[PDB]
């Protein structure tokens, strides 16, 4: 087909309401891979971290997956637009594009 | 024209370039309703910001957004930053360029952060962050001596030499009014006195402000303590209690002269000084000890100077004379540092274009300034 | 031999130095008759100091001498000393030294008055004063740890390394068991059942004392209160009459960890502690957290301990195991401290003696002892 | 048998003359307790030697008897040293003879002092003082070579050919282990870690000692720092917090060789070497280049062997190899080369005695040796 990469769940699209909380998650297959989440091209998530936005990091022992998630939460309008998610490990390099959408 | 504003702890400076004093000083603090309220047509309005707070206090918890020269929280910051232009400037970012102040020895993350917030957050076509040292030397008229910086938030210690920079000469303490006031708060508890609350907690701030002073000499104001007569004085709170104070009042200023009172192994405020220099070449030590420049926030209370210029001299040898320069609205000269700064010709090209920070991105801010 | 006492609010302990126990415990009130009474032949008797109180409550109003750790009153305070060292003792304090225990960031005037009333009320040779915290501390025999004092007046945080203290890592807190009591009261109006009186006062305290445990989690238990057969219980008052509590009992003891339902911005008991090792330096902090010791009267009930370990674990770093030490008997281990202290021989020449007293004046407490 | 004792900034390395490891190493420390501890039974103490410091660290205030090779302070030197021979050794000064080893192009005052000490303070047959540079040459059992001393308290060059040492090429550099630590501490505050107190600044010594590293080539790793993926490494404190650092890391060693950094004017550790080679005669200059010699505390660090060779090579001509020699155990060559030296059969010959020391004086000790 075409490789397969890191993820073996791809982030997934998503429609959120102003106020409301939106989840987005990727998992990769078994030292611990990095996920980077951003916003655009160069804008790192990681350095929007406050009330609006957290990451939670998650291992699971009876299945090697590694789950990361992106939390959004009292998502304002600003927010709306195109997000890329990007995991590294040692032997692989990994990225998937997914949008985000605020209605009101 | 361009905007300067100035934030170190516990107030915000801000106005515009060219111009003598800022439009609006009020103290940097975010409060929210702690307690529910009861009733039909409130605005709810889930935060204040500013002085605002001040009035609403009691019922308010109140959050500063900076310490010690750190932003705790970055969204409290841009609700400041969003009332001090929008609610007592009435102006737009888009129109005029804005210079931010910074602390010596502060870390990379806050500088990129705050660039990256006035980009985006709020569009401005330019910016430009400058150190807290330098600016205050600038409203002095003078390009060589040493700054010591001292405010709500962290004091700092920048000798100058004609235009240069010693980044191993600059010394950070950990030091401050806000530090002045938790050991003040405890000191009153001791008296019969108690204040365990944040919004009381202002109060005897506004009691070190004005009542405080420095000691010529501790053990000697001290010892005539035991004839209280000219070393109590009564301060009246909004409650309507009368507070009176003696010996008490003059050693919290101390504190910053005698760091074991605090409990930290670091060294008072005129050793700090010596550190600096003795760091810097022998050709220039000399001037330096004669171009002392008092400035920020907690250096207002009186005595200072006098007890600096003692303390100084006598670990200093005797072979130079020792000169203090702590001139009038010391408070306000980092701000005015700011407006002179940006009002030189040369200083416009130097601001950095939001057109520059768009491609190469945050990190820009250090490679391009000090 | 000598003579140990420890007044804390509500109650008095006090016995001979070198006991496993104090001779006589008892509460500490004092209580006049409000109501005249019509007869002939009746004592007058116009205070009851004690338990003798207790039996006569009804008629009597009850006050309590020491608030917050400060006492209001300070003749009601003379007659309980006096009530303890005649009525109970059966001692002469002429024979034997007197010790007395402090709480801390305690008022100047307390400790300094406090002597005065020791030497010229009561004749003794010396005396001495005491931190509460430092004594718990030894009836655990431990040389290292935190020291989580609360008591029916105030709670009390004091970390100890290796015998050294700390003073600006020392946090008062203004939660108390006899705070804990009027929210108790406040909380059993909304069931059906009111308390306005001081005498019945006493018997919700009763009712807290035995009754009232710390939930392990406070939203699961509440969670768990809709359906209730083993939350409610039937507590029996002198009246006759029955009364049932159902969640309103375990939630009490939660306010000390939730400060917000009293209303003060104050962190609650596990923060606080977490502020103290903050304070402290990072190489004496790995120590601290696990070796948290409970002491004092609002310790007693079941639950504390496990619920401090898990807030304490989950702010704190997973990097270190925390424990804490909770023992049986720690309500008198104040007291035991005090014994074990005097008995110890290099302490009896510490002792503030009744000659140095007389040219030097009361003054001397700060300047000897902490 | 014989005792030899190394001091030099920071760690005390002492042992038995004729055995290849010394018995006892410990930190060059004194601290003193700057918090008043209140307890009864505490053994006071009023100073800690050694690894006793380390232990109760937080509490006390450390300061090193050494600095830039110079003994700030007698009295605590005489106390490590009664640590050294009593606490460890478990022997007397009486019994056995002492080596002691200097500093190059040191002041003469502390090697007359030093001596006066050891003959008066411990009563000694005989003791003699040598230059560190040659003792490490001994350890290596190379006649002829050029030896870079670096240590915790200054780094010293000495260039030896047959056993004859050439007084001009001496050179002695101000850069050291403790001056890098400063660099350290100043640092890890841009990233957003503070340290301003002694007792956590030995914490980042000890990261320095084995996290930090020396690149081979500073400006690619600087280059790839971007993708921080195995230059950043996580470390543990006492404390229980988690520290992670990046490219910080391996510039800090960089400073040795690019003094620009820490603001000074004085080239770096590869020039200097230089130097001495400059200054020497033509004659010997070829096995010099080839017979380089690594030694003391702050060589430990992995990458210099390889980083010094590429530099030393791209500057000095192509038309002879440069071979440096920098063995495993570096840190300890100087006692070993101590050791070594009692036990040669000229050397007792050649013994500052207690004899000789009272007719002559203190000053017979440049006069005796070099």
């Amino acid at each position: 087909d075409d490789p397969i990469g890191l993820f073996v769940m791809r982030p997934q699209d998503g429609e959120v309401t102003v106020g409301g909380s939106i989840t987005f998650s990727a998992r990769v297959a078994g030292k611990p891979p990095v996920v980077k989440w951003f916003k655009g091209k160069w804008v790192d998530l990681s350095s929007k971290v406050g009330q609006h936005l957290q990451l939670h990091d998650s291992y699971d022992r009876a299945s090697k997956v590694y789950l990361f998630e992106l939390h959004i939460t009292d998502a304002q309008p600003a927010f709306t637009g195109s997000y890329r998610c990007e995991v590294s490990t040692k032997d692989k390099f990994d990225c998937s594009n997914f949008n985000l959408t605020v209605h009101e | 024209a361009a905007l300067v504003i100035d934030n170190g702890s516990g107030m915000c400076k801000a106005g515009f370039a060219g111009d003598d004093a800022p439009r609006a000083v009020f103290p940097s603090i975010v409060g929210r309703p702690r307690h529910q309220g009861v009733m039909v047509g409130m605005g709810q309005k889930d935060s204040y910001v500013g002085d605002e707070a001040q009035s609403k206090r009691g019922i308010l918890t109140l959050k500063y957004p900076i310490e010690h020269g750190i932003v705790t929280n970055w969204d409290d910051m841009e609700k400041i930053w969003h009332h001090t232009f929008y609610n007592e400037l009435r102006v737009a970012p888009e129109e005029h360029p804005v210079l931010l102040t910074e602390a010596p020895l502060n870390p990379k993350a806050n500088r990129e952060k705050m660039t990256q917030i006035m980009f985006e957050t709020f569009n401005t076509p330019a910016m430009y962050v400058a150190i807290q040292a330098v600016l205050s030397l600038y409203a002095s008229g003078r390009t060589t001596g040493i700054v010591m910086d001292s405010g709500d938030g962290v004091t700092h210690t920048v000798p100058i030499y004609e235009g240069y920079a010693l980044p191993h000469a600059i010394l950070r303490l950990d030091l401050a009014g806000r530090d002045l006031t938790d050991y003040l708060m405890k000191i009153l508890t001791e008296r019969g006195y108690s204040f365990t609350t944040t919004a009381e907690r202002e109060i005897v701030r506004d009691i070190k402000e004005k009542l405080c002073y420095v000691a010529l000499d501790f053990e000697q104001e001290m010892a005539t303590a035991a004839s209280s007569s000219s070393l109590e004085k009564s301060y009246e709170l909004p409650d309507g209690q009368v507070i009176t104070i003696g010996n008490e009042r003059f050693r919290c200023p101390e504190a910053l002269f005698q760091p074991s009172f605090l409990g930290m192994e670091s060294c008072g405020i005129h050793e700090t000084t010596f550190n600096s220099i003795m760091k810097c070449d022998v050709d220039i030590r000399k001037d330096l000890y004669a171009n002392t420049v008092l400035s920020g926030g907690t250096t207002m209370y009186p005595g200072i100077a006098d007890r600096m210029q003692k303390e100084i001299t006598a670990l200093a040898p005797s072979t130079m004379k020792i000169k203090i320069i702590a001139p009038p609205e010391r408070k306000y000269s980092v701000w005015i540092g700011g407006s002179i700064l940006a009002s030189l010709s040369t200083f416009q090209q130097m601001w950095i274009s939001k057109q520059e920070y768009d491609e190469s991105g945050p990190s820009i801010v250090h490679r391009k300034c000090f």
